[PDB]
């Protein structure tokens, strides 16, 4: 998956696997 | 009539009623060096009209067994008149010519001289594993070299006409900025040429910028052989300009 | 991470082929590039400039200026054949023309060629010869006549020294390879007297022309190759 | 429109040749075949001035023929041998001044030209022969010495520390090191060829030596001595990228000798020394 | 739709297949069944038209019968030997004059055209035979000779360089060579079947061999000799891509026996020279 | 640089597969292609034309 | 525009150094060269002040030049080695105190500002020399072991078990290791020089010893003991990124002798120890 | 997955390549950055600066702040030569300078550089003296006729002590090689008494000199390199 | 080359090398 | 192919070989 | 991150790690 | 760099480092 973002300063959160055990670290707060 | 041309430079005219048209050679005409282009900081001396003139070289005698004459330039010109004396009081030099050969014999003689402008013609050296040309052979003046004649040496450059004196073939000269001066045709060959180098301004003692090979392809023949058919070259400088002043160096 | 499939191909080194690759100099600058007379773009440029043919390269000329000049002189036979050689590009004695060895770095060619005559007797030598070309198919031609069946020019000499035959490009394939090939071998180009070498009296019986050879508009090489015209045979050192 | 050009680049179209058009029987006082060479021009005749030609629509193009095209293909400029016989230490390591005078074929491709100018695509091809069976892990180091910087002495100098030189470090079994340089003359252009000295006295040098210094090529062996001994063959590839050339010349006619001269040398026989091939007569196909 | 065409093509649905209509019984003085097969032409007569047909919807596809498929798969046509014997110097190299007629899997399904036009992926596999135990560092250099080009004659030759030449170069471990070639013929297409010479006299050539010459594959071990001896085999694998094809013909039946030629041997029982079974009789199936 | 996850079969060789690959001779122009009566796009196209059936194949 | 700085960075021309203008002759009660050197200050005259110069547009740039670049490449720090010669369990770890004093070349780069702040990349070399022959599968880890953390005593010690600290785990065959480290002291800067102690008595150290402590790099043969002993040199590289630097000082003139300390040894003949090469006198050029 | 190639370079480790890797230390945030007074972003900055000419290290002035001046006094010769010293900002005694160390960590040079003298003797000491630049392509002047027909300046001692030469970039080529190379070596700095050392009774017969050295505004080093002005011959040690 | 096409279905016909020998197997039709 | 989706979270459902049975593990439902 | 530019010469900046000292070197002035 | 053309045949001129002489081959005229 894509969470592209916009702002120009785009961000791409990919997710390349389809379980959420995959990915990697997960964010603050 | 175009047949006929007139070449004036400073206080010189020369004429010939006899030409096949002119060369610029690579269709650039000489110019003065720009800013963009330029390195050297100090601003050029230009001489102009008192150094952008015709110096005619010493003559040379075409027989049926020459094998060709070559110079070297700026080389050629180290002793006439003020463009000489800037070149050896400055450091660097840049200069575009004129070149005009002459040779007028009669209708009933037959001969073709190449005539061809090389730019760094890097002479070799035959059998003589890496040894060089020496500076001394390379820079003989308005002289120039008479092939075929010179008594051998070590550091003496080929002399051999068909491999261009640098390994390469006769034939293909013509790929450079040339003429030819069939004698049933012309009288005269034109060539100007600008200045040709990897850098804007350059030596004038130690780096030959342009080279003018004469090499009779057609033997020069008649029914009157004791009649002295001479090739005379005079060379103008164009745009010339010096850059480095100082005292005035001395060669050997 | 993203998922990939490494491709056959991959981690070999093909001398051509067209990557990109790290600078060991980063942050370096260039000279700035100055104007220099003469840049050359494609090697069609060259070409199109004519080069001299060393078409008298017998054993005993090669070494001299005489290889590179055909002797004319006055007939006692008509009709008499004056040289004769083969069209193909990269044949001999096309081969070390500056065309031919360009022709040499290639492995196919197209279009039509360009060959120059000057004469070089005196002014008031004159001269009718027949230059022809012999299309494929057949041997060279034995005769003048059979030679002038023909694509051919008939040359007058006259105040203007230096005529031009074009042969055009006929062949079945739109290209032919530049080695010496049967299937594929362009034909002749023979030279012939059409009336005689005429000169008044006192004046030099014999006389000499040049031969240049250069590539028409449509003249094309094709598929890069190493060339065979030039060779090394130990190292080149210091 | 850069999207057009495109389809050309992949068609190999971007230079395309003139057509053929049809002509016709002509009677004229102006003469196209005859011209004057002594003026130094090629004359511009085409087919459709000398025969009756029909119309031809070209299809054939000149991109091939792009000095970036004939120079850009990549061929080797050096073979570099680490030959481990009786001592390690004084064999694991070389150096190579560099330059593109030592091989034929890419040398005479450049010689046709006076002056060139492009960016350099170095590809490296190491093969490691083992001499007593195994090779071990062999990791190489390739340190390019700018003129001026310490040139090592010993496999151990502290040149190799490479604190400020590029260095490339390659492992066996990965793939063939490759990198850029860019045009890196104190000039405008490279010289093919130089008629010029370093001096003005008889003990002066002449030609490309003058002019084209390099640096030089430091290798060794990162390994530490093994037991079996090896000969590594570290063989140089170059190609030129965004390439420019400049006055076009004739191509060596004899074989090179020497780097950085044009000096060549000569049998009894001449026609041996040259392409030419003797012709038994003129008219003799 | 570009999209709606990709759909089809990921389920290779482009090229269907007509359904069967339903059919009713018939009394015409219309006979679709008669026709004449001397015209040279094939009666066009359907299911429909001799049986009483349901309507069935057709799912299949022609896709995998385009000529494309058919010529799109990767085979072998070369396996190049370089068997270290007792001479590393004459052993170590060798060239093989490129075509198509060497394995009859490939060739025979070329030749079912009488013309064909494409481009072609080279695809290599190389294999060490350790016959002495180790197999070292092995580096491979093929290069591929254009008609003219100089051929290497000996393992160090000055050809090997390249500087013109492509050179495709391998190092044991990493994965198998594959490059690209475009439609290399002088013609517009490449002839499966030539009926003509390259002259016309007694010993002038016939056949294909006149009209495909490919050129020569130079291959060489690029790493020197190493003490334990090796046999490397590269077997070459040809796939067509982006293909055409001209006047179909039968397909060959009896097996080849050179190359560039369609001359057989027949011993004296042919029924064992072709894939034709013997029938007991003209009733038993 | 981004990161990736070599999948199986990567490094294969599969005669069937559809890889692009780079071009050994560049800038390389094929002969212009001309038109040839008889071409053959699918071999459906050789199935329906009718051919002589040996069935009288006896081994004598 | 992010684009247009873009280009200038690809083609290095961020920062331009200004043109020669054209100057004239003058005669003046101001004389630019005339100064005085007494107040700390640099004549600020240029060419165009001193002599008449033509106008020259200047192309040069000073990118390469920048603290990012100059102190931009990576050099080598450290030179570890594990060599097996009589037992596996002691000799097949180590560790390694880390800093930027042990090798000559960058060090004295970054000793040429008193202050410099930047993130660092480390690449490792690691080479495996067979000494019996075989070099097996050769696994190593590295572990960086910030001050406090246990440091490991024996091959097996707990702390390898690496449950906080960051080790980096290669595997023979595989590509160098590299990883990026943050800035990491505890102060705005790291010093490159300090003139001050880590207390106030006679026996109080001296130098950067007191401020640069940045823990241990402790290294194992993760694989246990094989028949064939190796010798494995892991050489560490530094490089440093997004680089700030202060207050710039004369370069080391001495051969450095010892870490963290100013320094150094005179002979008996002075000129020996610094690069001055003696004059014959003072118009010998 | 996707199709890729492995590039030739895959792999390997080149010492200026810029790639991204991984950090070793994740989540850790750096110290503030702080202000610092003296921060350099640019190493032009550092050639900008004067720093003195080891011009007087001769083999017994080595080792002594007096290797950095240069004696003068009343001649009883004219036109007498002071010192000479090539002007390549790499080479002695040049080297060991700020400049002169920084162009040694790169292979090539270009622009103007800044000469200064300081004169140090009493107040009421006089003296007029010429500093020539002799662009290449000649020897050093062998008088001081000879040196002032190049580029020059005729400083007169005074109430300001110190004077500046600039030698302009004078090249044939727009860069230079840093290292001793004869083709690109940029002549030479002599200095000469333009009258005389004057100084009134009860007064030092002897003063000094110090001499300095900066880039002006076109000075710019390119192709960063390891110097040969300092070496490391053994381990460095704790 | 991108042959970036939309319907979403988005279809991206790639062709890595400039040479259209490089490319895959041809579309049917 | 890429079916590109948009919510922002877009998805890219990529496709990289030209036949169905070369994509991965089905969809439930 | 992606720092897209536009100009068309799209510019893209890309940070393939979550640590400021991960990326390249930096931009001068 | 991303020189993204237009036309729908979209064009990626991508170059991965940031030195002009990284980049390959020119292209003509
Ligand atoms: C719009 C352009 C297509 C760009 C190609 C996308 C490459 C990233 C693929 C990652 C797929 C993750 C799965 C989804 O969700
Ligand atoms: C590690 C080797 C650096 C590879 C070689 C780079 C060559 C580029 C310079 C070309 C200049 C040609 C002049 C010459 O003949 O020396
Ligand atoms: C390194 C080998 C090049 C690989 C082989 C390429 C084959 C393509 C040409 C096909 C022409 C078929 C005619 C024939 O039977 O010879
Ligand atoms: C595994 C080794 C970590 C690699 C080395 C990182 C070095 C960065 C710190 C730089 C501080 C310089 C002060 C000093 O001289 O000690
Ligand atoms: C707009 C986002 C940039 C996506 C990066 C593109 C990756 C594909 C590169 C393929 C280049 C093919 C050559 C073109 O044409
Ligand atoms: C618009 C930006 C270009 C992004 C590059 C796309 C990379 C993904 C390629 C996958 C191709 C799958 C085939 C289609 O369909
Ligand atoms: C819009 C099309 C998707 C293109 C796929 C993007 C590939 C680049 C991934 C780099 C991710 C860096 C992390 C973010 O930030
Ligand atoms: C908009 C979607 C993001 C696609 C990811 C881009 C992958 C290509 C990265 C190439 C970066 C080159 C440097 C820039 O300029």
């Amino acid at each position: 998956g894509a969470q592209v973002s916009r702002q120009s300063l785009n961000y791409f959160n990919i997710n390349y696997f389809k379980d959420a055990a995959s990915s990697g670290a997960s964010r603050l707060d | 009539s175009d047949r006929i041309i007139q070449i004036t430079r400073g206080d010189s005219t020369i004429t010939s009623q006899d030409v096949a048209n002119a060369v610029v050679g690579y269709g650039v005409w000489p110019h003065y060096l720009t800013p963009q282009d330029a390195t050297a900081i100090d601003k050029p001396t230009q001489p102009d009209t008192s150094s952008n003139r015709f110096y005619t070289l010493d003559s040379k005698m075409w027989n049926s067994t020459s094998k060709g004459w070559w110079w070297k330039l700026p080389d050629a010109l180290k002793d006439m008149g003020i463009f000489g004396e800037n070149m050896f009081y400055h450091f660097l030099g840049r200069s575009g010519y004129t070149v005009h050969v002459q040779c007028n014999a009669s209708k009933f003689h037959q001969g073709t001289l190449l005539v061809v402008m090389i730019p760094e013609h890097q002479l070799a050296t035959v059998n003589k594993g890496n040894v060089n040309a020496g500076y001394k052979y390379t820079h003989p003046g308005e002289a120039g070299r008479e092939v075929g004649t010179q008594v051998e040496n070590e550091k003496q450059p080929s002399d051999d006409n068909w491999l261009n004196f640098d390994g390469t073939l006769l034939g293909n000269l013509l790929i450079f900025p040339h003429q030819f001066i069939n004698l049933r045709s012309n009288n005269s060959a034109t060539l100007i040429v600008p200045y040709v180098n990897a850098v804007p301004m350059d030596s004038m003692v130690r780096h030959n910028n342009w080279s003018l090979v004469i090499i009779p392809v057609c033997q020069l023949q008649s029914n009157n052989i004791s009649n002295i058919v001479p090739i005379t070259v005079s060379i103008s400088p164009m745009c010339a300009e010096f850059s480095g002043a100082r005292a005035k160096t001395v060669v050997q | 991470g993203l998922p990939v499939y490494v491709t056959p191909g991959s981690g070999q080194f093909m001398t051509t082929d067209d990557m990109q690759s790290p600078c060991a100099l980063p942050w370096y600058h260039p000279t700035k590039e100055i104007f220099i007379p003469g840049e050359v773009k494609n090697l069609i440029e060259m070409c199109q400039v004519d080069t001299l043919i060393p078409i008298n390269s017998t054993q005993s000329n090669i070494g001299n200026v005489s290889m590179y000049t055909v002797t004319l002189s006055p007939q006692t036979k008509l009709a008499e054949e004056i040289f004769a050689i083969k069209v193909d590009i990269a044949s001999h004695p096309l081969a070390t023309t500056l065309i031919g060895e360009i022709a040499s770095y290639f492995t196919h060619w197209t279009g039509s060629l360009r060959f120059s005559f000057m004469f070089c007797g005196t002014a008031n030598t004159t001269l009718k010869v027949l230059l022809a070309y012999t299309p494929p198919g057949i041997g060279k031609p034995r005769s003048r006549k059979e030679a002038m069946l023909g694509t051919h020019v008939v040359w007058d000499v006259g105040l203007q020294s230096t005529v031009s035959l074009v042969v055009p490009w006929i062949s079945a394939s739109q290209y032919r390879f530049t080695t010496p090939d049967t299937y594929s071998s362009a034909g002749y180009i023979t030279c012939w007297y059409q009336t005689n070498f005429v000169v008044p009296p006192n004046t030099p019986n014999t006389a000499e022309m040049l031969c240049f050879v250069s590539g028409c508009k449509d003249f094309c090489l094709r598929m890069a190759r190493d060339t065979d015209l030039h060779k090394q045979t130990g190292p080149i050192t210091q | 429109n850069p999207v057009e050009r495109y389809v050309d680049e992949v068609l190999n179209e971007v230079l395309v040749v003139p057509n053929i058009n049809q002509s016709h029987p002509t009677t004229s006082n102006a003469a196209p075949v005859l011209d004057a060479a002594e003026t130094g021009h090629t004359n511009k005749i085409q087919p459709e001035d000398t025969i009756e030609t029909r119309y031809v629509q070209s299809s054939q193009t000149l991109d091939e023929m792009s000095v970036e095209s004939f120079l850009g293909r990549s061929g080797c400029i050096h073979e570099s041998v680490l030959d481990i016989v009786d001592n390690y230490n004084d064999q694991s390591f070389t150096k190579w001044n560099i330059n593109l005078q030592e091989m034929a074929q890419i040398r005479r491709k450049f010689e046709m030209f006076t002056y060139a100018r492009f960016d350099s695509e170095i590809t490296m091809v190491p093969s490691v022969a083992a001499k007593d069976g195994h090779i071990g892990h062999i990791v190489m180091q390739y340190m390019y010495v700018p003129p001026g910087a310490p040139i090592p002495t010993t496999r151990d100098d502290y040149a190799w520390q490479s604190g400020t030189n590029a260095s490339v470090f390659w492992q066996h079994g990965q793939p063939f090191p490759r990198f850029s340089l860019p045009f890196l003359s104190i000039a405008s252009a490279y010289y093919m060829f130089y008629d010029g000295y370093d001096g003005d006295t008889y003990k002066s040098r002449y030609g490309t030596v003058v002019t084209n210094d390099m640096g030089t090529l430091c290798s060794r062996i990162v390994t530490s001595e093994q037991l079996h001994k090896v000969k590594v063959v570290t063989r140089i590839y170059h190609k030129a990228k965004h390439t420019k050339a400049w006055c076009p010349r004739p191509p060596r006619a004899v074989q090179y000798s020497h780097t950085h001269t044009t000096n060549y040398k000569l049998s009894s026989e001449v026609h041996n020394d040259v392409a030419i091939r003797p012709r038994t007569n003129l008219t003799t196909v």
